[PDB]
């Protein structure tokens, strides 16, 4: 039997997982600019390899930014400190290949313009969601993939589970349900996870740990059941992670990033961008609007697309997909959207403080969701 | 945190969902269970597991219980069936805890002949459907003094399939137009919504803690009469449609004789007490049906 | 009025993501060519004067990566420092480590095309490959390689399906010489390029054209934007519409299923629509350990299907058998014709297997 | 081409075992040799310049 019923699977990749070294070393240079000189304009791209850190990209900014101690300190907090874990942040090589922004992009975008002014940063698309199925507004599968992660990380810090290593992945395959154009998840139908370890401890005290420690603490009861597939450590000796006999780049999470194949993505990556990057302040403003649809009552699940032209402030286009899940028209809710919101990156970066350097936080553990961001704060509609 | 508790049975059904809700909310500490897709919000309860509701019960320690049955009625065919019974059961072990049992029934238990119909009223059921919620009534009271019981007529709410009520199965008649539709003009009946009928459950319960004499038979139903027919004219009236494709029968049906022409329930004794609540029908089916618009239905996609 | 915009985006031969993309590309065909059988998971890098390539070879070829990264490069047409970049001089780094010898993939297809793909996205593929052939015709010969294109198009919902109505706004960015004005680029990218891509009855006094709107655009390629490989993925795919789990394809050979699986979901998708069996389609296939066909197989038709999902999911079990080993043989997949999908959208064109229709029988 | 060139940095900060070794807690005329070695020097009549 089947109704309309259906699976749907999202994953999340730990810290330690060498295209998330890339892109939290990519927020940490950020951060690092935006410290001394908020009007930094940076694009900064990491690549991560056996022993090598490379830095890429284009950065104009006033800030004096030492580079090797910036990457070294990342990989340090990160956990990689010894040969044993396959990396160490005191010897890894770290080489720099970052120039100033192209010219012709500076005059083009933001020089000499009143702040509400300045140009998109690039043309592009991007995607706000929404959804009433978790408190947060998110997919249940890939909160639940975040915050497995986010366990793996704590339990090895506070040196609960010593043995753990800084890379892992988790997959969290959830059953559902169609409701009248929202979605009831039912029940957790399989989980993955596969997370670096020690030489020392054995296969089933890991698995034992993983069950009980982890996704025990994560996972409401109510979504467990006698059925629910759990694969943990699927092949066996995953001793080798990270960088080492591997290749990271930045950007290349950005589903994980994100709604974990849910609404929709324009193919924008996030980290190591300031805010004149609409790839990343037009989707956290994105989902700042999605979200507050949802919390202000207006409907149950939505898909806010905007679209923007290098050079040019205001949004090429906006759109509003509410699946059926409000009384009003999606022309009703886009109009509500136009009065409540501007969406100009020079008025983006006032309403979400987006100078400040906390980027780093983002980096890891996905964009959305999370209690102390701006953009997670929903804006009280006047309709 | 808060120490009323409550069980809803059937709260996978369309009044329960509604009950545990009204409860929920309002300082009541409320489970639901549920024979099958009670997953994950509701306990998977079968009534007719004697040890699971024994379980349950034993475990939970409800100081009320809110007996509904999921329903989902093609019946409104109006013959069988039920096994119940469970209300025996579910009866005795409301007593050996010491719960005060809330059983819904129906108006059908009635002959229709001579409305209204007041709660002292000698019963007559023209189905086996009418016989069995009497059979329940009977088998609830005897096996528990301290129980009552609320007899409601034809329900809808905000359903989650235009089935689960027999008012809501007529909505896609209604929405084309485009092809003619015949519907009864010949039964008489009261709609009355799960939300009102939850908000005198709640009303009831919470008088029985303060005066323990509150027990034996209830009605409650909404105050507008409608034929089947009348309710699809009301539901097109409400989302500001064209009617004309609509035919009523004013002929009995084929079985006109296993059905009650008109079954209005007396609501006298529990409007006396203040408890009641009356959302009009063109404003409750208007809150209720727009997700089941064809337009909204279009759009109802996983992906866009 | 049931009316809505959708925005794709699409980028040239010379954009610095795609650069990476045709390289990553270019090393597993040239692996392809003497090992069907090697593993390659190959990603590039790009920046003012180098290509790094940096991942792991399981292979028993030997690849001149010198020849294989210039002739790529000379290809896309950066031959000259004036250029920002030259094929001839440009810094080659290899750090592949070599040696001898799980998922949800989504397909789509809509009928609002002859390729059977969104609109928007074919527009945004179909503007940039203009350019490079007017560059290289020698037509606009102050074209240069990296550019970029986004197309709005107004839809109005029709029964389950999107109808295009109108094209809403077109931006093109494009790298350009010096002597050539702004006023001659922009009647030329008007009337050479969209004119000539677009149809007529998309096109209108309302239309908004953004073209080189940045006033200037000398400066381009690895130069003025750093490139990786995997950093064009909604470009590579559906430009915004259907769905993606997170995989990139360029670099990647077929055993990664990631790719492979992709262009199946994608072949079902097209073959559904092209069979006439939904006007359009989204075509979930969920992978799991341990067992070869797909766990679980989900098919959203949009309400444009008569028939149920049951009843097209029983149609994909006896006309597709969806194990990657099968996927691989019956769609060609050792194949070196990997460098080809690497720019302009690896969905659209017939000239790819997993874009030829399959008779359905049923 | 010095515009379009490729430019790789890979600088750290002198080892502190160096410092510590040469130069740290010194006066500037008391400074040790940055390293060990051997050095010549020499000169010949036979141009202007030696
Ligand atoms: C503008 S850049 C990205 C932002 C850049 N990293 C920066 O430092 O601001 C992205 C792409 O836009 C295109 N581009 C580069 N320079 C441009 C210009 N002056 N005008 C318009 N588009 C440009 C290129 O295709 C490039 O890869
Ligand atoms: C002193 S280093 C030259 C580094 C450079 N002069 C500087 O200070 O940055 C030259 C050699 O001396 C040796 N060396 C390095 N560290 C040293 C230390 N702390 N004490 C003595 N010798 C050292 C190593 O063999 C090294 O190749
Ligand atoms: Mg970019
Ligand atoms: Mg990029």
């Amino acid at each position: 039997i089947e109704e309309g019923t259906f699976l749907f699977t999202s994953e999340s990749v730990g810290e330690g997982h060498p295209d998330k070294i890339c892109d939290q070393i990519s927020d940490a240079v950020l951060d690092a600019h935006l410290q001394q000189d908020p009007d930094a304009k940076v694009a900064c791209e990491t690549v991560a390899k056996t022993g090598m850190i490379l830095l890429a990209g284009e950065i104009t900014s006033r800030a004096a930014v030492d580079y090797q101690k910036v990457v070294r300190e990342a990989v340090k907090h990160i956990g990689y400190d010894d040969s044993s874990k396959g990396f160490d942040y005191k010897t890894c090589n770290v080489l720099v290949a970052l120039e100033q922004q192209s010219p012709d992009i500076a005059q083009g975008v933001h020089l000499d313009r009143n702040e509400e002014d300045i140009g998109a940063g690039d043309q592009g698309l991007m995607f706000g969601y929404a959804t009433d199925e978790t408190e947060e507004c998110m997919p249940l599968t890939i909160v639940l993939a975040h915050k497995l992660n986010a366990k793996l990380a704590e339990l090895r810090r506070n040196g609960t589970l010593p043995w753990l290593r800084p890379d892992s992945k988790t997959q969290v395959t959830v059953q559902y349900m169609q409701d009248r154009g929202a979605v009831l998840p039912i029940r957790v139908h399989t989980i993955v996870i596969s997370v670096q370890h020690d030489e020392e401890v054995c296969l089933d005290e890991m698995r034992d740990a993983l069950k009980e420690k982890v996704i025990k603490a994560v996972v409401p009861a109510k979504y467990l059941d006698e059925d629910t597939i759990y694969h943990l450590q699927p092949s066996g000796r995953f001793v080798i992670g990270g960088p080492q006999g591997d290749a990271g780049l930045t950007g290349r999470k950005i589903i994980v990033d994100t709604y974990g194949g849910w609404g929709a993505h324009g193919g924008g990556a996030f980290s190591g961008k300031d805010y004149t990057k609409v790839d990343r302040s037009a989707a956290y403003a994105a989902r700042w609007v999605a979200k507050s649809l949802v919390k202000g009552g207006l409907c149950r699940r939505v898909l806010v697309q905007v679209s923007y032209a290098i050079g040019v402030s205001h949004p090429l286009s906006i759109s509003i997909f509410h699946y059926g899940t409000s009384q009003k028209s999606e022309r009703e809710l886009l109009e509500i959207v136009k009065k409540n919101f501007d969406l100009r990156p020079g008025v983006i970066v006032r309403d979400l403080d987006l100078k400040k350097p906390i980027y780093q936080r983002t980096a890891a553990y996905g964009h959305f969701g999370r209690d102390s961001f701006p953009w997670e704060v929903p804006k009280k509609l006047k309709y | 945190i808060p120490n009323r508790r409550v069980l809803v049975t059937g709260a996978t059904g369309l009044l329960g969902r509604a009950v545990h809700k009204e409860f929920q909310q309002n300082n009541w500490h409320a489970v639901g269970c549920g024979f099958r897709r009670a997953r994950p919000k509701f306990e998977q309860v079968n009534l007719l597991d004697s040890n699971a509701v024994h379980h349950i019960i034993h475990d939970f320690q409800p100081h009320v219980i809110v007996h509904c049955a999921a329903e989902r009625r093609p019946d409104v065919d109006a013959a069988s069936q039920l096994n119940v019974d469970a209300s025996g059961n579910l009866a005795k072990e409301a007593a050996a805890v010491g719960a005060f049992l809330i059983y819904i029934s129906s108006d059908y238990v009635f002959d229709g002949t001579n409305p209204p119909y007041r709660e002292e009223d000698i019963p007559a059921p023209l189905n086996l459907y009418g016989k069995t919620k009497l059979d329940g009534e009977k088998a609830v009271l005897e096996n528990n003094l301290g129980a009552a019981v609320l007899r409601i007529p034809i329900l809808y709410g905000e359903v989650e399939k235009l089935e689960e009520s027999a008012v809501t199965v007529m909505f896609d008649k209604v929405q084309f137009s485009n092809k003619s539709a015949n519907m009864d003009h010949w039964q008489q009946r009261f709609p009355t919504h799960v939300k009102d009928v939850a908000t005198v459950c709640r009303q009831l319960a919470e008088k029985r803690m303060l005066d323990p004499s509150i027990k034996g038979t209830f009605h409650w139903s909404g105050n507008e009469q409608m034929t089947k027919y009348e309710m699809a004219c009301a539901i097109a009236d409400a989302f500001n449609l064209p009617s004309s494709h609509l035919r009523p029968i004013t002929d009995s049906p084929v079985l006109g004789a296993q059905r009650p022409r008109n079954a209005q329930l007396d609501c006298s004794k529990l409007e006396t007490l203040g408890i009641g609540q009356r959302t009009p029908f063109r404003i409750g089916i208007k809150e209720s049906l727009w997700p089941f618009l064809i337009d909204k239905r279009w759009r109802q996609t996983v992906f866009h």
